[PDB]
RNA sequence: GGGAGUAGCAGCAUAGCCGGGUGAGAAUCCCGGCCGCCGUAGGGGCCAGGGUUCCACGGCAAUGUUCGUCAGCCGUGGGUUA
RNA sequence: AGCCGAGGGAACUCGGCAAAUUGGCCCCGUAACUUCGGGAGAAGGGGUGCCUGCGGGUGUGUAACCCGCAGGUCGCAGUGAC
RNA sequence: CCCGAAAACAGGCGGCCACCGAGGGCCCGGGAAGAAGACCCGGUUGAUGGGGCGGGGAUGUAAGCGGGAAGGGAAACCGACCCGUUCAGUCUGCCGCUCCCAACAGCCCGAGUGCUACCGGG
């Protein structure tokens, strides 16, 4: 029953949702709605999004 | 010549409106502990559980995802006993007996209850179906019960049914119901959980759909798409026979059936919106409350999988008429995660 | 009722009769839908809408009539029968 | 006569609303405002053909695919200068 | 009469019927065959917005119409609709 | 398991009224129901719809103001875009609390009998 931590927003989201998507090099990825699923896959980036955890990272990084 | 099955069932035949919104029970089972036969409450929503597997088969031991619907059940009020004797063919009731004292609102299902009727004539209307049960002409006993939806804040008007009682013996079913009258009764004295059930109620309805979606009819070729026939059967029959058979799929009432399912496991019995894990005392009710069903207050059942009917239908329940030979424990199973979460 | 005098701030839904109709005839419903509805809940025989009401009624056309509108009412009566005035808000 | 108070009065340019007036009577006629369509044509000019359909006043039995106080309809009077 | 559809991509059908794909401009590059005129826009590939400036052509022109350059910046997408 | 008192032996039970009036319908506010009809919930012994104020949710951080900005211009100033105020602003065919507005006022159907054989009891 353990929450996962999503690879675009970086919010823990609840057990029986979201997806794994996996790389044919091992690498994995969690995403915890289709939103996210698109916008990483079309390149929005986040760290200029305000709902988002990476808007602090890059806040930081000014 | 090609072979292929035909399509739609004719077992629930004709599909028309039901009779009613509470659902009638036809048949009962056949059980040694003498209680009464199932309960009525109603539907609010639903969420998921993550439970350790308890079923025989693969998975067992195992931590699955489990979908679950909730059923807030008050309770229930007895207000009268019948009996039944034989006839020539059938069962037939032979005499009622009713509680003196009803809520104001039972008025508005009955509209006409009796003026005075005191205690002691209730009394002796007792004594009266007691020596008449004493002799040996009676065959069965049911209990009279209505529900009462004004403790939970969904509307005045109760349900009236009849219930039946376990056991093979008139006078231990009498002396049962003698002392239930004029009570209020709890699912938790009734159910147990672990227990499978099978749900009674009337579908969501859908008005007039055409044989595609009512039976499964396959869409005609593009051609006849772009003629005009493509959400059409091809013919209604042959030459001869020289009538149209009733066996031809066509338009017609979809939804608002009669159903039954069978075995529903039960999970969890609630107390006044609390369920209890590891000690601490959670609410069902997600963040923000059911979708079109507010708080649950009272009382609740949580049962595996999926139900017939709208949110707020009335439900109807009985034990498993018809289980299977490898039945899983009758115990709450081990939960590790209840969601709780806005569902809208 | 509401006393004669007294203006009274009314907000009407409009977006209870969109998807009632086409697109193309949303803002001519809603002139009739604000009439009824303050008819029924001011409880006049006689309702008279004035033209900043309808004009922003039909501001955006006549396929985007505003969702929510905020309208003042003042009834006067007489002859019996009461007669509601609307204006803007 | 039955078919039937049924089909049709959609599709190629989906258009009306608020206030005021006239009148026995107004979804359909007039005024103002808002909202719309055409915009190398649905705008302007003018052959052939038609022949008074032109103008004003007064009307609504019939005509106009509905209504009509309106009208290329009906009636009474006028009107084309080299 | 129109718009969108996960995964697969003609397994549909007499038959890819119908629908979909491509698409404007500049630069690179361009086969067989040939009546040497063509094929040929063959095929195929890269780029395009906004802002701040710098240069050229004709012209008397800080008039007008055209041809190039550098830098900064935003978006999934710059012949962004047509 | 589904349909099923028009099952012509056209059923059983309990209760109410008659031998002015029980009951039912139109009407009103609305959906979980719906081609017209029908079905279900409520109508001040009230949270049915709206409003107000609160929860949950969808997008993605408003206008204005201020400070920067490659560069240009004596200087003032121009300047796509960036930063802050700002999980903001807008919306909500979901939930809860609250009588602030409207569920008013009415109108229509509607059962009543006698002869013969009586039955079981006067
Ligand atoms: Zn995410």
């Amino acid at each position: 029953a353990r929450w996962n931590v999503c690879s675009y927003c970086g919010r823990e989201f609840e057990p029986g949702t979201g997806k794994m998507f996996v790389r044919n090099d091992g690498r994995v990825l969690f995403f915890c709605s289709s939103k996210c699923e698109k916008y990483y896959f079309m390149g929005r980036n986040p760290r200029k999004l305000k709902w988002t955890k990476a808007f602090q990272e890059a806040r930081l990084q000014r | 010549k090609i072979h292929r099955p035909r399509r739609g069932s004719l077992a629930y035949s004709p599909r028309k409106r039901a009779k009613s919104i509470v659902p009638r029970i036809r048949s009962w089972p056949k059980d040694s502990e003498v209680r009464m036969l199932g309960f009525a409450g109603y539907k609010a929503g639903m969420t998921h559980i993550l439970m350790i597997d308890d079923s025989p088969g693969l998975t067992k031991g195992k931590e699955i995802f489990v979908p679950v619907t909730i059923v807030e059940v008050p309770p229930l009020f007895v207000y009268g006993i019948r009996a039944y004797k034989q006839g020539y063919l059938g069962l037939e009731t032979a005499t009622e007996v009713w509680f003196h004292d009803l809520h104001k609102n039972v008025a508005r299902r009955i509209k006409t209850l009796p003026k005075n009727y005191n205690e002691e004539a209730f009394q002796a209307k007792l004594g009266q179906l007691e020596d008449l049960v004493n002799d040996g002409e009676i065959a069965d006993v049911r209990l009279l019960v209505h529900t009462q939806p004004w403790l939970i804040g969904l509307k005045k008007k109760p349900e009236v049914m009849e219930y039946a009682i376990g056991g093979d013996d008139v006078k231990a079913k009498f002396d049962y119901a003698k002392e239930k009258i004029g009570k209020e009764l709890r699912a938790g004295e009734v159910l147990h959980e672990g227990e499978l059930l099978d749900v009674i109620a009337v579908t969501k309805g859908k008005g007039t759909q055409g044989p595609v979606k009512r039976w499964g009819v396959k869409v005609q070729f593009h051609k006849a798409q772009r003629a005009g026939k493509g959400r059409h059967i091809g013919n209604l029959g042959p030459w001869h026979p020289a009538r149209v058979m009733w066996t031809v799929p066509q338009a017609g009432q979809m939804g608002f059936h009669h159903r039954t399912e069978f075995n529903k496991r039960l999970i969890a019995i609630g107390e006044n919106g609390k369920l209890v894990l590891d000690g601490n005392e959670i609410e069902i009710t997600p963040k923000g409350g059911f979708p079109h069903y507010g708080i649950v207050r009272s009382d609740f059942l949580m049962i595996e999988g999926t139900i017939p009917g709208s949110f707020k239908r009335i439900i109807r329940v009985r034990p498993a008429i018809r289980p299977p030979k490898k039945k899983p424990p009758v115990e709450r199973p081990q939960i590790t995660y209840v969601s709780r979460e806005s569902k809208q | 009722p509401i006393k004669p005098g007294e203006e009274v701030i009314f907000v009407v839904p409009i977006n209870k009769i969109k998807k009632r109709v086409p697109r193309w005839k949303r803002a001519p419903r809603a002139a009739r839908f604000v009439r009824e509805w303050i008819a029924r809940h001011a409880k006049a025989d006689e309702v008279i809408i004035g033209t900043d009401v309808n004009e922003k009624i039909w501001e955006r056309g006549a396929e985007k009539p505003p969702g929510k509108l905020r309208v003042k009412v003042v009834v006067e009566e007489s002859e019996g029968k009461r007669i509601a005035r609307v204006s803007l808000a």
